[PDB]
RNA sequence: AAAUG
RNA sequence: UUCCCGGGCCUUGUACACACCGCCCGUCACGCCAUGGGAGCGGGCUCUACCCGAAGUCGCCGGGAGCCUACGGGCAGGCGCCGAGGGUAGGGCCCGUGACUGGGGCGAAGUCGUAACAAGGUAGCUGUACCGGAAGGUGCGGCUGGAU
RNA sequence: GGCUAAUCCCCCAUGUGGACCCGCCCCUUGGGGUGUGUCCAAAGGGCUUUGCCCGCUUCCGGAUGGGCCCGCGUCCCAUCAGCUAGUUGGUGGGGUAAUGGCCCACCAAGGCGACGACGGGUAGCCGGUCUGAGAGGAUGGCCGGCCACAGGGGCACUGAGACACGGGCCCCACUCCUCGGGAGGCAGCAGUUAGGAAUCUUCCGCAAUGGGCGCAAGCCUGACGGAGCGACGCCGCUUGGAGGAAGAAGCCCUUCGGGGUGUAAACUCCUGAACCCGGGACGAAACCCCCGACGAGGGGACUGACGGUACCGGGGUAAUAGCGCCGGCCAACUCCGUGCCAGCAGCCGCGGUAAUACGGAGGGCGCGAGCGUUACCCGGAUUCACUGGGCGUAAAGGGCGUGUAGGCGGCCUGGGGCGUCCCAUGUGAAAGACCACGGCUCAACCGUGGGGGAGCGUGGGAUACGCUCAGGCUAGACGGUGGGAGAGGGUGGUGGAAUUCCCGGAGUAGCGGUGAAAUGCGCAGAUACCGGGAGGAACGCCGAUGGCGAAGGCAGCCACCUGGUCCACCCGUGACGCUGAGGCGCGAAAGCGUGGGGAGCAAACCGGAUUAGAUACCCGGGUAGUCCACGCCCUAAACGAUGCGCGCUAGGUCUCUGGGUCUCCUGGGGGCCGAAGCUAACGCGUUAAGCGCGCCGCCUGGGGAGUACGGCCGCAAGGC
């Protein structure tokens, strides 16, 4: 398994297309520090370490929206969309200047900085960049 | 591709092959023509087009198509030619420009005659 | 390029 | 078994 | 109700749709265009070795011998190294061109057959091999993109 | 051959200082400072004249213009893959302003290259310019910056600076002038000529700015400031404006009634481009003169090429319009002529007698001193895809492994701070661009300010992610112990069924074969039958939709050597991993070499039928080959037409092989139908073609063509 990561977000993005109440990804505190920002701008409900056979996870409690009517009762979703920017294959950076605008603000920019995970909204603030790290709405 | 192939290999810019081969950069290029006849056309056409066959300044040989109705051009006329092909005449890549050196103006013309090169009438 | 007696060559 | 327009 | 002519419904194959009186393949004949090969021929560039070698700076000499003096020197003059290029010989790359030759493209109301698309009337296609006016055929093994 | 001056040249002196050698101090590449030895300067001319002005001489610093060196950036071909003897380094020296193999002697044997050396092709490079949503592409003319060249080449002289466009030498080619040769060098400004599709006046002035020399008046300036030609480009302006019929004539259409040009005109009034007449510049105030001081400062004067021009006044004539298109894209429709002719054409396509597509005409559309065409660049082309594509069947997964480089990589704690991020700071000339103001009556053009950014030097800071060093871990990976299934592979051995031939026996008139036949075999005793021999090759039933292998591919039975692999237990190592350009290996059939072998079968080949033919299909023969050993060849519908590893996203059912408590649960294989999702559809779907990350390979319209040339491989066939 060679990107961590990019896995969370796609065990994530897979689990919420047949609306799984929640699932559980390896444990690791910078998937935390991600997951956290997940949570807190509201794509989550939240999460929890757990452990299975011994082993470290973080189950994720999943977030969806009103049933629908219509043929097709299926909700809409809380994430949409989420998906990877920098790689291991390419290394993505910005700087503060060029710190994206995600879907217009509906949406936001996770990026790992040396003052720690922020958003797009949040950097801007603090005024710094980084490892544009992925895009969620 | 992987980022890393393209990092390698990088991608092929396209080229462009020129369709009007003997004009060697040039806009027009003056010529003689070696022959004058008629030359049928490909299907689903059928005629009797006007052609020369003309040896350029690059030392070079083209057919090239006349327009117009009828022409005081032959053999040994000075000429001088423009790009454009016609399609139904193979091998036909070149146009004669109509009034200019031997080759005169299409006779009686009165609508569009810039193309044919025929001076403003009566 | 000679032609028939004609002064242009080409 | 047995061609073509 | 097997066959021949025509028709109805369901189904299957199709490269047909001008709809099977459909499509379509190769040689061979003719015309045109471009390309390869070719005894060679012409040019451009280029590399190696050697011969000769201007001007010119550098170096030695300046004496059987000139001039100058500021003469333990200078200048003329002589030798030398290198040196533009010239010459001889032998190579490398590129371009043009060549009796003839190979297939290719186009042209077309030509000649031969009918290989393929319907089980296309021997299922097809395939790598290879041999053979044949030509499509092609046949052997061995492979594929279904075939059987219904 | 001889005379002579100087700011020309030399010697002695002088020595603030400087140059050099040696010692020492600070420094740190040859930067400063000392000490001793020794070595070096110089030029006078002016006026009004016990003084100031221009010169000269040595040294120190500034300023400006440079030389050299370094990091990173800079086009196409790998069908250019190897390159190098001053080559790479050292020693000593030569040379220069100065470092350096720049040059020399010598010594060592080095230097470069898939991060593309070497070679070939193409190009002067940048500010910028063009296009573009941007990213990017294309381009480098004018103006600014650097370089390079001055007919083709080599050279050095002088000099602060040159190896010097209008300086010097020598060789070459060429042209010129009248026998010894003397001559030239417009890629300065104009002009000629050639070439070409094409590219200007042998103009005007130093008035301005700017340069050289001069104490200064001034002299020179084809830099320049203006003028000339060219719609070449952009920008401004005109050929008029108000009125004028239910509507002239003419022409076009027509249903014969009318419809159209068209308020268009004619005609009316109003204006007044051009042209006349007068006045008439800004650009030009400095140097110079005057007082003071030849300074500060104040006052005088001089000069304008463009130019009698712009511009400002007075008068004042209705005063040029063309080009492209009107089938669709694409705005513009009708008559006639023509009849696949003449012709149009950017693509689809028009023309064969009623053509909105050809040629004319009426009418219409579009732009307008221009409109079109040709050429080229970017665009549309997300059609090289970074932004922003793809590969089951559309072009595209390498026939399959193994692995070098490379790319990429789990969890935890810390060190460094390289990537990354923030801040300061320097740089990023000017012109151009952008916003705002402003000046020519606007505009084009032109001034003045403002906003800057990428990128790089420096200083500081941060530490999540990437990196790196260091410490631990067990989930990936790999081992241990035990156990399994299987046509996995290699060698050898060996068993039966059948075909064939041969011998024997018995037996007789046909057998064979086809659609039907014939050729063939048969009284020389065939077929059919019995017994015995010889020999080769393939292994029936089991047998399956099954099993094994990375692929090709592997099947009677035995033994031996040997690979892959699944399971259980949860013992060991502690990220040891994934992928993989090259490289290496393997790779069905056919084919090739040298020996065997040869029963059945069977390309080629003979014959018999069929047929118009029948170089086929069908029948009777039959050679290679098919078999074995060894060595080659290296192809394929080498297919799942689906590269490999990992994580993640319903299940239902069939089956093969394991472990469990055996209803069933759990691993690893093989099928089927299907959730979500995918897909152009067909179909795929935990055996993905779904969702994602890593790495490799590949596609970029059809044909030409897997052809040619080159190169490598091969005996060849032929492969890449
Ligand atoms: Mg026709
Ligand atoms: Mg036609
Ligand atoms: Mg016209
Ligand atoms: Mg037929
Ligand atoms: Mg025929
Ligand atoms: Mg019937
Ligand atoms: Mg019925
Ligand atoms: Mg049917
Ligand atoms: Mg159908
Ligand atoms: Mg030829
Ligand atoms: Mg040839
Ligand atoms: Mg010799
Ligand atoms: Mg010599
Ligand atoms: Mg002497
Ligand atoms: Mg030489
Ligand atoms: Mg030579
Ligand atoms: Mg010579
Ligand atoms: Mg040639
Ligand atoms: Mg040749
Ligand atoms: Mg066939
Ligand atoms: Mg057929
Ligand atoms: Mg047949
Ligand atoms: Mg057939
Ligand atoms: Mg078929
Ligand atoms: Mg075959
Ligand atoms: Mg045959
Ligand atoms: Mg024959
Ligand atoms: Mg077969
Ligand atoms: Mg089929
Ligand atoms: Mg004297
Ligand atoms: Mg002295
Ligand atoms: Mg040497
Ligand atoms: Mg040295
Ligand atoms: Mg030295
Ligand atoms: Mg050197
Ligand atoms: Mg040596
Ligand atoms: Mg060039
Ligand atoms: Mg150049
Ligand atoms: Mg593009
Ligand atoms: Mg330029
Ligand atoms: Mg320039
Ligand atoms: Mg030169
Ligand atoms: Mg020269
Ligand atoms: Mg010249
Ligand atoms: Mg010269
Ligand atoms: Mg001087
Ligand atoms: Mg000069
Ligand atoms: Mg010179
Ligand atoms: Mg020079
Ligand atoms: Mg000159
Ligand atoms: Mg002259
Ligand atoms: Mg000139
Ligand atoms: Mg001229
Ligand atoms: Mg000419
Ligand atoms: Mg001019
Ligand atoms: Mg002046
Ligand atoms: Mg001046
Ligand atoms: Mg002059
Ligand atoms: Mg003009
Ligand atoms: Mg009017
Ligand atoms: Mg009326
Ligand atoms: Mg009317
Ligand atoms: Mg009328
Ligand atoms: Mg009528
Ligand atoms: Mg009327
Ligand atoms: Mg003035
Ligand atoms: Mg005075
Ligand atoms: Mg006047
Ligand atoms: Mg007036
Ligand atoms: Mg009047
Ligand atoms: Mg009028
Ligand atoms: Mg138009
Ligand atoms: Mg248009
Ligand atoms: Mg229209
Ligand atoms: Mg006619
Ligand atoms: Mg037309
Ligand atoms: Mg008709
Ligand atoms: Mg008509
Ligand atoms: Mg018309
Ligand atoms: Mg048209
Ligand atoms: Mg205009
Ligand atoms: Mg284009
Ligand atoms: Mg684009
Ligand atoms: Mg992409
Ligand atoms: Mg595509
Ligand atoms: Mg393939
Ligand atoms: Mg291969
Ligand atoms: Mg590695
Ligand atoms: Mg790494
Ligand atoms: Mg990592
Ligand atoms: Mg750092
Ligand atoms: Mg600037
Ligand atoms: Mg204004
Ligand atoms: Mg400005
Ligand atoms: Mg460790
Ligand atoms: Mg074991
Ligand atoms: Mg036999
Ligand atoms: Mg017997
Ligand atoms: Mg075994
Ligand atoms: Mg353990
Ligand atoms: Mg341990
Ligand atoms: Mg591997
Ligand atoms: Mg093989
Ligand atoms: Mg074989
Ligand atoms: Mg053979
Ligand atoms: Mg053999
Ligand atoms: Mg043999
Ligand atoms: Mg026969
Ligand atoms: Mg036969
Ligand atoms: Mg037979
Ligand atoms: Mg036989
Ligand atoms: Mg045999
Ligand atoms: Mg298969
Ligand atoms: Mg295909
Ligand atoms: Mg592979
Ligand atoms: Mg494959
Ligand atoms: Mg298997
Ligand atoms: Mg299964
Ligand atoms: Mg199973
Ligand atoms: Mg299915
Ligand atoms: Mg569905
Ligand atoms: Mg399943
Ligand atoms: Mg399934
Ligand atoms: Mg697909
Ligand atoms: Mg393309
Ligand atoms: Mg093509
Ligand atoms: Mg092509
Ligand atoms: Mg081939
Ligand atoms: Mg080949
Ligand atoms: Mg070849
Ligand atoms: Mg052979
Ligand atoms: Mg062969
Ligand atoms: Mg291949």
């Amino acid at each position: 398994l060679t990107d961590p990561i990019a896995d969370m977000l796609t065990r994530i993005r897979n689990a919420t297309r047949v609306y799984k109440e929640s699932t559980d990804v390896p444990a690791s505190r910078f998937k935390e520090e991600i997951l956290r920002i997940l949570a807190r701008e509201g794509f989550i409900k939240g999460y929890e370490r757990v452990d299975v056979d011994g082993k470290p996870y973080l189950r994720v409690y999943l977030k969806y929206g009103p049933r629908r009517q219509g043929p097709d009762p299926r909700p809409e979703q809380v994430i949409h969309h989420i998906r990877r920017i920098s790689k291991p294959g390419r290394r993505v950076y910005v700087g503060v200047k060029e710190i994206p605008r995600v879907r217009r603000g509906l949406g936001i920019a996770i990026l790992s900085t040396s003052k720690g995970v922020l958003t797009d909204r949040e950097a801007r603030k603090l005024g710094v960049g980084g490892e544009l790290i992925c895009e969620v709405w | 591709p992987t980022i890393n192939q393209l990092v390698r290999k990088g991608r092929e810019k396209v080229r462009k092959k020129s369709k009007v081969p003997a004009l060697k950069g040039a806009p027009f290029r003056r010529g003689v023509c070696t022959v004058v006849r008629t030359v049928t056309p490909k299907k689903p056409n059928s005629a009797l087009r006007k052609v020369a066959k003309v040896r350029l300044t690059s030392g070079y040989e083209v057919t090239a198509y006349i327009p117009g109705e009828g022409h005081n051009l032959q053999e040994h006329s000075v000429v001088l030619i423009r790009g454009g092909r016609v399609k139904d005449l193979p091998g036909v890549r070149y146009h004669i420009v109509r009034g200019v050196y031997d080759a005169a103006g299409v006779k009686d013309r009165k609508k569009s005659r810039s193309k044919y090169g025929t001076k403003k009438p009566k | 390029t000679v032609x028939p007696v004609x002064p242009y060559v080409x």
